[PDB]
């Protein structure tokens, strides 16, 4: 029994060990209660505005669309405190943790952005925070490990499996299953068991709300499409949510194509996987013929996850949202292009969304289109990775 | 069939509890796994709980994680596990065999087809670790259609509604969780479970086996004394495999003595 | 002959080689013209809001003042695009460069924050940017070197002298003296020859303006004091300017005390130097008995400069503003304290201002005081330096 | 005194231009510097321009930057430079001596006191590199009070107002800048300066010496042919010091031949 619908069509649900159901039910109840509580809402609003820096800018990028009929705006989640959109929902979930009397936080991270957001919110609000991070991601996103430790969070390297995000998720869930009385699992994306896909969307939806208001103010109309990268689904559903009922507005999610879909080394289960049950949810999975969960791959640690949140699978199934992929190389070009021509250093994750927008423009340069890319984070964490890549290319 | 029903009736007559070992099928290889399982039975196991190697066993701690990995290193697939189950049932007609599954492996090629295959090879029960009661409908329905007992978990944090559901929906045995957390011999359950055991009996639930953290004969006796019908032990058994990889002979000897001792504890 | 007063009392002026006077006069004229030009103002406003992310939050920090009668707010320049207040005036000066028909930008940097700001503004606005950076600062603020190069700026290591900020300034000025027809010198602080101290203040004054409005909204009164670190003077004068005429409001600037004033290894000329002529201005200098300019020292590259802007020297002389110092160790403690208790990672520069505010609180804990610290930047650039220090301490 | 006035009157009578070398005082040491300066004079220098080592010489390129550093390595101070100037004037009663100063060294112990010291030791002019006309009032006033010629710069980018000011305020000689930029032999001035030379003459300015980038006899002749009263050469001279640090004898020989050749170019 739940208060809210755990499914989006066939996708979603609560596929966790029985032991964890009371924790999920408690979380759902606290969320429903909080959503009706003006004091909770005011506290949340206060943190978003005065601590995190909302609303974020919507930047019109002129140089990179020159000579085309594309007008491109970037929603600047890269300017949020912490440096990524991850901060928004962490503030809301930390307040739920406190509401439920939890004193500890467990989080997974890949890009380290969610880890950093979890650590900063825990420092501010008086929670003891432990982060699971794949050992591969520890190296390729190291700036973030430094940040987390300085803010007093415990960072636990995970060497199992691919030593990336999936493996960190696994460990976080294992931990929670034995510590849920005292620890809240601050899941970092719009995926996992209900009620997380719902909560994460509702605590990210200000992205799209602000975008809509900003676009109307500047352009007097809605965008033709909004475009976001999809790792687990949070920044994209945060951008999409307020536009779902505006049927003229394209919703485009960009999965990582890695070394190319045909190589099998990608993170694009929504379009190239098949429905399975893992990480608490029924959702598209990269899986073997036999039903073993595969390892994903992306140059971007934050998109390196072999599944996807269920609301995205649903929105795809009904044709409301469209999903595409962008390779490592395409994302790297978009990264370089934004740095050099707009003076903005984007996260490699967000660079996937940008790459698709640039493709939309370049493929049809005389098509009039008003586009918004969710610039989900800044790329400080990626500057060393990108350096090493460009160096090996002799650039 | 009625393998659990017959076992518990026989056990009740001898005033004893069940000892049920867990191992991963194909750990550390198919041939050695088959020998291990024969040793568990010869040493006095009343039933088996058998894991199919899964890529991401989220209810398992390191010991059984490593069992899964060893099986995968030997190239063990679900298909080969079904071949093994056929060979085990062929040697041992009466022993109850329960599978420990993760959902994706059951869902993968169709839920109904999975249970149909279990029936074909002579499996008696299926426990799907990451499917709570709330999601259980298609699993339990398919199980019952194919004469498989759906195994439900009664956690220490179970309320009355959950006891009633588990009592109604389950067959074969009720799984009585020692504690929160994941599998492992290093963490023993701290909560007394006598209240849950009595409630299950009142609601006519399948007989209860206690599992998680059971690693010593004393804990086996204590479960039985507390009113449970027996106990399951996994990590403790798997540790003996892991310790003796390089000596298959000493592996079997140590498994025999351990199982013997654990089983003897169920006699009073 | 100038349009504007080049002096603040005895301090300031235009002490450059004759060759550079036309460039200074042209810059002054363009500034005076721009300040009266609604189109310039609107373009500048547009960039500040929609590109840089202004206005910045004013955060009330609760944990770190617990048990005292200090209320402490942080003005969050760390959330500005680029990660420091340096971005504000760079946008204005880049627009002046364009107004004057310059196609190239020269900048010095120490912390790399001004370098990054110069590079990003140049990428956006179509200028070819070259940055001088001391070789010591290249290492201790390396994240910034990566950022500058990705945005297409040329970064030139300076090995001369102390291989720090002073030396970079020297090289930038030498360069400008032979390239001023095509290159604008985008000086990174409120110092140097007129009109730079004036321009930099006017292009930073939104800091104080916003602070005043925010404090009034939240507290219904002005702050008892506003507190800022002083490297060359820009973030401090940006905070101070709008409060100068509010005589009740304390203006406190914090110079680096380095290893301690008594060691001579510091960057505190305003309080521990003496008036001299260097870097285009008459201003307090760290100098030898003989009149040679000394080398400064600070753990913080951005404060490691042996002089200070003339308006600060003036405000000190008349007693309107007070100047203090904070040592490396005091700044490190403030850094750690903010990370752990507010979940904000501050620049080591800004940490000097915070340290003084914490001292004001701790020394007199029952004194009722409403304080604002200008949190001039984020400390991403410093995380490696701080790690190495704490590691050597066995922390 | 009137050392410049006498020099230019003598030069005009011989229909020749001045050749004026620059070196840094105390580069590469006090004793060697004194010998270098005697060699410059013996080889035909008409006047000297002498730099006092300064920590931050912002109008100087690498060659002269390095001269400053060498002097500092030898521990040379402004006080020791004044001692040197006294020794130079003691040997050479008639040669005009101009200092190249940076502002802080003049301001440091009081502007008036600085010029008073210059007068005491027998210096004829002072050029303060980072003081434009706009800031010059206390410097030029103190210079004139102590019978020192204040040297003003006429840049290639000079307007009419600046020509008039430089003509009025200056004494001794007018410094005619070859080009923008800093000192150095590697960058030769590209602008013709004949228009500025004529305007200075019309406004009765002190005679013009061209400086920056003059490294060859041809450029000396060209300055004189263009109507200037002579030329200054610094980096070219200092390069010979730098090249010959390890051979003081070959240093002096090479300085002699260079200065001889440069001076000969001023004769037509
Ligand atoms: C700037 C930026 N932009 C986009 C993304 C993509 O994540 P999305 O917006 O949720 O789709 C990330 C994801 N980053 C991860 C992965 N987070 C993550 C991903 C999947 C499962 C669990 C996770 O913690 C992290 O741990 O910070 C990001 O940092
Ligand atoms: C976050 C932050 N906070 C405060 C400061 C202090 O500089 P202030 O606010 O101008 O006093 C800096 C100074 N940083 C320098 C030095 N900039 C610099 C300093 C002195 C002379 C020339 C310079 O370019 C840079 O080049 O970025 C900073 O980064
Ligand atoms: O002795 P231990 O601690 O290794 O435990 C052995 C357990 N092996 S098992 O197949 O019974 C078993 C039973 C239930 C499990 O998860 C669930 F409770 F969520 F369903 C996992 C394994
Ligand atoms: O031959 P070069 O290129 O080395 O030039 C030698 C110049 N030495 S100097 O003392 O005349 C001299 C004259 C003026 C200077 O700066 C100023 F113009 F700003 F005032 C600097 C040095
Ligand atoms: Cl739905
Ligand atoms: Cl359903
Ligand atoms: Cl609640
Ligand atoms: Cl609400
Ligand atoms: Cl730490
Ligand atoms: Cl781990
Ligand atoms: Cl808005
Ligand atoms: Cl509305
Ligand atoms: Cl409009
Ligand atoms: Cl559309
Ligand atoms: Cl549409
Ligand atoms: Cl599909
Ligand atoms: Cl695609
Ligand atoms: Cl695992
Ligand atoms: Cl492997
Ligand atoms: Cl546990
Ligand atoms: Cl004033
Ligand atoms: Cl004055
Ligand atoms: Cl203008
Ligand atoms: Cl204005
Ligand atoms: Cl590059
Ligand atoms: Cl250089
Ligand atoms: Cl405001
Ligand atoms: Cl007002
Ligand atoms: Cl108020
Ligand atoms: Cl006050
Ligand atoms: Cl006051
Ligand atoms: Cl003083
Ligand atoms: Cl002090
Ligand atoms: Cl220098
Ligand atoms: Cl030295
Ligand atoms: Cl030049
Ligand atoms: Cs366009
Ligand atoms: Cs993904
Ligand atoms: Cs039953
Ligand atoms: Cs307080
Ligand atoms: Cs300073
Ligand atoms: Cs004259």
């Amino acid at each position: 029994t739940t208060l809210l619908n755990p499914y989006f069509g066939e996708f979603g649900g609560m596929y966790v060990p029985q032991i964890l159901m009371p924790a999920l039910n408690q979380l759902e109840e606290a969320f429903v209660s909080a959503q009706k509580d003006p004091e909770f809402q005011a506290q949340f609003a206060d943190l978003l505005k005065n601590y995190a820096g909302r609303p974020t800018a919507l930047t019109k990028c002129q140089n990179i669309t020159a000579g085309t009929r594309t007008t491109l705006y970037l929603k600047r989640e890269d300017l949020l405190h912490g440096g990524a959109h991850k901060t928004n929902q962490v503030l809301g979930q930390a307040l739920l943790a406190k509401r439920m009397g939890k004193s500890e936080i467990i989080a997974e991270t890949g890009a380290g952005a969610h880890g950093v957001a979890s650590a900063l919110a825990s420092a501010l609000l008086g929670l003891k925070c432990r982060i699971y991070m794949g050992a591969k991601d520890v190296e390729r996103q190291s700036p973030n490990v430094f940040r987390m430790r300085l803010m007093g969070a415990e960072v636990i390297p995970v060497h199992s499996g691919s030593a990336t995000l999936k493996d960190a998720c696994n460990e976080a869930l294992r931990d929670w299953s034995g510590s849920y009385e005292t620890a809240h699992y601050m899941l970092g994306t719009a995926a996992g068991p209900h009620p997380y896909p719902t909560i994460v969307r509702e605590f990210q939806r200000m992205i799209g709300e602000e975008t809509k208001a900003q676009i109307l103010d500047k352009e007097g109309r809605l965008p033709d499409a909004v475009i976001a990268c999809v790792g687990g689904g949070s920044n994209a559903i945060g951008m999409f949510a307020d536009f779902i009922n505006d049927t003229s507005v394209g919703l485009i999610g960009v999965e990582p194509g890695g070394h190319g879909i045909e190589t099998g080394e990608h993170g694009a289960p929504l379009k190239h996987g098949r429905v399975g049950i893992y990480f608490g949810m029924k959702a598209p999975m990269m899986q073997t013929a036999d039903g073993q969960i595969e390892e994903s791959y992306s140059i971007s640690a934050g998109l390196d996850f072999p599944s996807v949140g269920p609301q995205h699978a649903y929105l795809n199934s009904i044709g409301r949202a469209d999903y595409v992929s962008i390779t490592d190389d395409e994302a790297l070009e978009a990264f370089k292009t934004l740095c050099r021509h707009e003076g903005i250093i984007p996260a490699l994750e967000s660079s996937h969304a940008l790459a698709h927008a640039l493709k939309m423009m370049r493929e049809q340069p005389e098509k009039e289109q008003l586009l918004v890319v969710n610039l989900s984070g800044r790329g400080d964490k990626d500057i060393f990775t990108v350096h090493d890549i460009l160096k090996a290319r002799g650039e | 069939m009625e393998r659990y029903e017959n076992l518990f009736a026989q056990l009740n007559d001898r005033r004893e509890g069940a000892f049920v070992p867990f191992v991963t099928l194909g750990d550390p290889g198919i041939e050695q796994s088959l020998k291990i399982i024969d040793t568990l039975i010869d040493a006095g196991a009343d039933a088996l709980e058998l894991g199919v190697p899964f890529s991401d066993p989220l209810a398992d701690g390191p010991t059984i994680q490593n069992a899964n990995l060893r099986a995968f290193a030997a190239g063990v697939t679900p298909a080969q596990c079904f071949e093994m189950l056929a060979l085990i049932r062929e040697k041992h007609p009466t022993i109850p065999i329960g599978l420990l599954m993760y959902a994706n492996l059951v869902f993968n090629n169709g839920i109904d087809a999975f249970y149909a295959r279990c029936e074909q090879v002579g499996v008696d029960s299926v426990l799907v670790a990451d499917v709570p009661v709330e999601e259980s409908a298609p699993f339990r329905q398919a199980a019952l259609r194919h004469n498989i007992a759906p195994i439900f978990i009664c956690p220490p944090n179970a309320d009355d509604d959950l006891l009633r559901q588990v009592a109604s929906y389950g067959r074969g045995y009720t799984y009585l969780l020692s504690r929160s957390g994941v599998t492992g011999a290093e963490n023993r359950g701290a909560l007394p479970l006598h209240h849950l055991i009595e409630k299950l009996k009142e609601y006519h639930a399948a007989p209860a086996l206690q599992g998680f953290g059971i690693s010593s004969p004393e804990q086996v006796s204590a479960a039985v004394r507390a009113g449970a019908a027996g106990a399951i032990s996994g990590s403790a058994i798997v540790k003996i495999i892991e310790k003796n990889l390089a000596s298959p002979k000493q592996m079997l000897a140590e498994l025999r003595s351990f199982v013997s001792a654990m089983k003897a504890a169920s006699r009073a």
